[PDB]
């Protein structure tokens, strides 16, 4: 009884194409990214991935930006539960704030 | 359907790294545009052909 | 930004139209696996390296760059002392050579 808007679009030959690559291979591309980051840092963008622990890829992150590793090394815990309550501030400002 | 590419696993670890111990020396290719076409229109002659 | 790799240098040629750059750049490409450790207890001591990575061949600990296998001795030049044992998480037992000490047996 209520005529869609879509349809009036369709009816007049104005049409909407699908994209090529769909959110799932998309959400693959990503997981891919995350995966590679987490096990390898860098190093898989520049060739093939190389494995590290995730204390030593943030202690050589650390030395990039300045600071001796001793600083992580002795802080490993608080900068854990730091990035948890970072991660799950992010979680609650995207589940509350729709802007 | 596409092939996103190889599939592949990272032999991860908290006490393992992965050290090379050669290297390749890779030159490639990259190509840009900087200029184009200076196209310049005879407005009126176009227009009306005198 | 200039080639997959890390970046050595970069050539111009001309092109109609364009221009067309030669990024040469340094791929590593031979990997090796090795079991590796954050610090190292000595004396009560957590050592640390300086520049590179703590490495082990399955007996002995050597310490390399990042980027390329060279394994060193570990002694005092190469790294620095930080703190006692008992922080660090991973930290395996390993003596550290100290060069003073065969001039000090003189
Ligand atoms: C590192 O890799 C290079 C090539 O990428 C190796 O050089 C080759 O070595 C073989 C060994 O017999 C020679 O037959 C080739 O002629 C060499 N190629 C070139 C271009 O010189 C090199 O041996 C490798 N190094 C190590 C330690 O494995
Ligand atoms: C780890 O590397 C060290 C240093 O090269 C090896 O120690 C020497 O290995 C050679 C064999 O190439 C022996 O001839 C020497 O007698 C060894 N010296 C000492 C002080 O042990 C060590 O064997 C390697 N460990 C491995 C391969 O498991
Ligand atoms: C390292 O060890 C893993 C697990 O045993 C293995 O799959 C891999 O081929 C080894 N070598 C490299 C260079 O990762
Ligand atoms: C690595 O993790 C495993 C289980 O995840 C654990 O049993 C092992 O003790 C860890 N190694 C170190 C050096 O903490
Ligand atoms: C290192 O040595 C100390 C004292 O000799 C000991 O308490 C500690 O358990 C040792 N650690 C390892 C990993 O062997």
């Amino acid at each position: 009884a209520a005529r869609d808007l879509i349809c009036a679009q369709k009816f007049n030959g104005l049409t909407v194409l699908p994209p090529l690559l769909t959110d799932e291979m998309i959400a693959q591309y990503t997981s891919a990214l995350l995966a590679g980051t987490i096990t390898s840092g860098w190093t898989f963008g520049a060739g093939a991935a190389l494995q590290i622990p995730f204390a030593m890829q943030m202690a050589y992150r650390f030395n990039g930006i300045g600071v001796t590793q001793n600083v992580l090394y002795e802080n490993q815990k608080l900068i854990a539960n730091q990035f948890n309550s970072a991660i799950g501030k992010i979680q609650d400002s995207l589940s509350s704030t729709a802007s | 359907t596409m092939s996103l590419g190889a599939e592949n696993s990272v032999a991860y670890s908290n006490n393992s790294i992965a050290i090379p111990t050669n290297f390749t020396i890779s030159v490639t290719t990259e190509i840009l545009p900087v200029s184009m076409t200076k196209t310049s229109v005879d407005c009126t002659m176009y227009i009306c052909g005198d | 930004f200039c080639g997959k790799g890390y970046h050595l240098m970069s050539f111009p040629q001309s092109a109609p139209h364009g221009v067309v750059f030669l990024h040469v750049t340094y791929v590593p490409a031979q990997e090796k696996n090795f079991t590796t450790a954050p610090a190292i207890c000595h004396d009560g001591k957590a050592h640390f390296p300086r520049e590179g990575v703590f490495v082990s061949n399955g007996t002995h600990w050597f310490v390399t760059q990042r980027n390329f296998y060279e394994p060193q001795i570990i002694t005092t030049d190469n790294t620095f002392v930080s703190g006692n044992c008992d922080v660090v998480i991973g930290i395996v037992n390993n003596t550290v050579y100290d060069p003073l000490q065969p001039e000090l047996d003189s």
